[PDB]
RNA sequence: GGAGACGACGGCGGGGGCCCCGGGCAGAGUUCUCUUUUCUUCUUAACGGUCUAUCACCCUGGAAACAGUUUGUCUGGAGAUAGGGUUUAAUGGCCGGAAGAGCCCGACACUUCUGUCGGGUCCGGUGCGCUCUCGACGUCCCUUGAAAAUCCGCGGGAGGGAAUAAUUCUCACGCCAGGUCGUACUCAUAACCGCAGCAGGUCCCCAAGGUGAACAGCCUCUGGUUGAUAGAACAAUGUAGAUAAGGGAAGUCGGCAAAAUAGAUCCGUAACUUCGGGAAAAGGAUUGGCUCUAAGGGUUGGGCACGUGCGUGCGGUUAACAACCAACUUAGAACUGGUACGGACAGGGGGAAUCUGACUGUCUAAUUAAAACAUAGCAUUGCG
RNA sequence: GAAGCCAGAGGAAACUCUGGUGGAGGCUCGCAGCGGUUCUGACGUGCAAAUCGAUCGUCAAAUCUGAGCAUGGGGGCGAAA
């Protein structure tokens, strides 16, 4: 946050790398792999 | 690579500040090979370019502050600033005030509860300042419609 | 007596087992405040599950989409997926849940 | 612009000779369909509640003149 | 006798019903030349010929 | 004959825009905790139609027990009040323009070419607010505050005019035409002048939020910049900003400089005076926060008998009552923190006298702003 | 806070007193603007052949200012230095 000086870019208008995603999510405890995040990665 | 140009551009098709535009860090050739406001306009649409939100600035401060002076709060002496004139001015609170008394003494000649007389005398005694406030001229015509109900009784 | 029925999907993320749709149920009966106060639900509002990562919810008071929209983020604030879910209104009442635009790094 | 209130005078108006064409414009959120005949000077317009005896009046608007529904869009 | 604030506000509440009464009357007017079309462009049909 | 066509200033009222408050749809942000939250979009042009808008004018009638009436005392037997109408004036409401636009959001498509399709764009309030415009008043003058092009109305009755029909109709629609030159950009701490990309100078329009009396100072939004050689160290002497025990002008030609005073509410205020002033004289008391109390407003609405929502003939001034709505001031009281309470900013030191010029004003651009000059007042001379 | 105006208390009246209203003045504090008082000021081959800072005067007018035009050296203009 950096809210005194520029507002935060919304999250919709930045794609998320699927790396990080399912690096989160496997943290959180989610089996990523039977669930196929790769299937809704775009490209 | 300069992309001065297409900041500019950006900023014209998007219609907001220079300061406002983003341009992406990641994808400068593709940025870089629009020259055209339609190829500008492509890249807004791809999202290669976003326009940034506005900076915060909130009135919710500035609303509670309202409200506790609206309550009574921040009103003593020492955080009086300026004359009392200045701040409420008497010729406004005269205006106020005999606009009042005119309204009720049209609202009571009309509806009958005082005759043209009356309403004359009323007229010239709210002018010469006897009344402070509606209350104080309600209280003055009950008298005197009082009294007059006790002459005639005499009578 | 006006009544408002609202939808809250989370069908997807539910069946990736990342949405806990019973404790969301909870979250809600918690926080939804009638009167400015919490746990005020009474007859007014009803929280249930139709089913397949469903919540529907029937109003008849003034309460707001954007208020569910509002309890709905403060929720996945709680659970760390703000970052990665996002609440879209499909329809008239209708919220649901759908991850973020994905790029294959 | 101008708003014809009279069916015959907007029949004339059609009839005209300087009616170039004429345009179908329906509201449906309002329940309305507007009339819109295109002359030399004055664009003129009949507004009318949204009904099949309102549908039936181009029928009886002259086929010479080039009528045309208006779409959702007005493209460039 | 002078009027009050009473019959000025019926006397404005009059005026502005018979302009809503009178516009009414306009638009079931122009519906009901809406239906007798077909007759009325049979009559500007025959004054120009 | 009207228009073109006309000063400055003061308060009041209407309208547009901006500012502010509330609800709703959508989007975005915050979310240890709290926050039904905070912010963003929610717009409507020219040109027209239609219904209304202060002044004023018209009709009835004849006013003292004078009445109407403005914040501001003007009006009325040269006809007031009242009742009923006619009109100058829209940047007012509705409709056409015009939602088909613009804006916001979403779902697919997309090597490019390119996009495609949905959902909306709504409902109110408030004001000693800022700004522009309009209107009625008022004040000042030994000052009385342009002209012309151009356009219109009227007086007048010369002519021209009908039933082979006539029409020389400022009505509606229709037909035709509208040449020449300018138009980029800067308008300034780099586009002009100063020899220069020079801290100088150079005429205007639009002008957000908070504090506050305030287009003061300080902080913020939109929009702009982040440009004026850099790096390291922290000696003297400087320049700029501060503090200092005790004493308090002992310093010095000379309190030079600096410090002290300062906003607001209340108490109170001398000599002198041309009676207008002096005067914010002097000298004192107080000022935060929190919880309350009190006062100061707007809108709507009266019972019968008939004819049939109005017309009458009545009857009454406890509506002194109910319902709804709304904002900023003022006074009072308790509690409470304290070394500070106009907590930064902002912001008179005061007094006793003398000389001097009546005052406001003006000049020595680039060493002198003054007892100099001017000023109103007074007196003299010349001119029919 | 000047005329003018309203109400009340007196006074035979003319006038006197009290509470308001009103908004005059080549009045006054003071932002902009215009000007230029003082500082052992800064600067002194300067940013500048007159600049910078603080302070000061005035601020509804004998105020400030643009463009067009008029006055030309035996001259003009001059609230006169």
């Amino acid at each position: 946050k950096s809210l005194k000086n520029r507002a935060i870019i919304p999250r919709k208008a930045v794609k998320k790398p699927l790396s990080q995603l399912e690096d989160h999510l496997d943290q959180l405890g989610v089996d990523t792999e039977a669930i196929g995040l790769r299937a809704r990665a775009q490209t | 690579v300069n992309l001065r140009t297409q900041k500019r551009l950006a900023a014209s098709v998007l219609g907001c500040g220079e300061g406002k535009v983003w341009l992406d860090p990641n994808e400068v050739s593709e940025i870089s090979n629009a020259n055209s406001r339609q190829s500008i306009r492509k890249l807004v649409a791809d999202g290669l370019i976003i326009k940034k939100p506005v900076t915060m600035h909130s009135r919710s401060r500035a609303r509670e502050l309202n409200l506790a002076r609206r309550i009574g709060r921040h009103r003593g002496f020492g955080k009086r600033k300026g004359t009392a004139d200045a701040r409420m001015p008497q010729q406004v609170l005269w205006m106020r005030r005999q606009r009042v008394l005119r309204r009720l003494l049209v609202k009571y000649r009309a509806s009958g509860k005082i005759d043209k007389h009356l309403y004359h005398e009323l007229y010239h005694l709210a002018k010469g300042n006897t009344f402070k406030h509606k209350r104080a001229l309600v209280e003055h015509i009950h008298r005197a419609k009082a009294e007059k109900a006790r002459e005639r009784q005499i009578k | 007596k006006v009544t408002k029925k609202f939808i809250i999907n989370a069908s997807q993320p539910a069946s990736d087992k990342i949405f806990d749709v019973s404790a969301f149920e909870k979250f809600l009966n918690e926080r939804i405040k009638v009167d400015g106060r919490v746990g005020n639900l009474g007859d007014v509002i009803k929280i249930s599950q139709i089913g397949d990562g469903k919540v529907e919810i029937i109003a008849h008071n003034d309460l707001s989409g954007r208020y569910l929209k509002y309890l709905t983020k403060k929720f996945l604030k709680k659970m760390q997926l703000r970052d990665w879910l996002r609440v879209v209104a499909t329809s008239k009442g209708v919220y649901e849940l759908k991850f973020y635009n994905i790029v294959n790094d | 612009p101008q708003e014809v209130s009279d069916i015959k005078k907007f029949i004339e108006i059609c009839r005209r000779k300087d009616a170039s064409s004429a345009r179908i414009k329906k509201n449906p959120k309002t329940q309305q369909i507007k009339f819109k005949v295109r002359c030399q000077r004055f664009l003129y317009t009949l507004v009318l509640k949204d009904s099949d005896k309102a549908e039936k009046l181009k029928q009886s608007l002259p086929p010479n003149l080039q009528i045309k529904d208006v779409p959702k869009r007005n493209k460039r | 006798r002078r009027k009050t604030k009473a019959e000025r506000n019926r006397i404005k509440r009059r005026k502005e019903e018979e302009r809503k009464r009178k516009h009414e009357e306009a638009m079931k007017r122009k519906q009901q030349q809406l239906e007798q079309a077909k007759k009325i462009a049979a009559e500007v049909e025959e004054r120009e010929r």
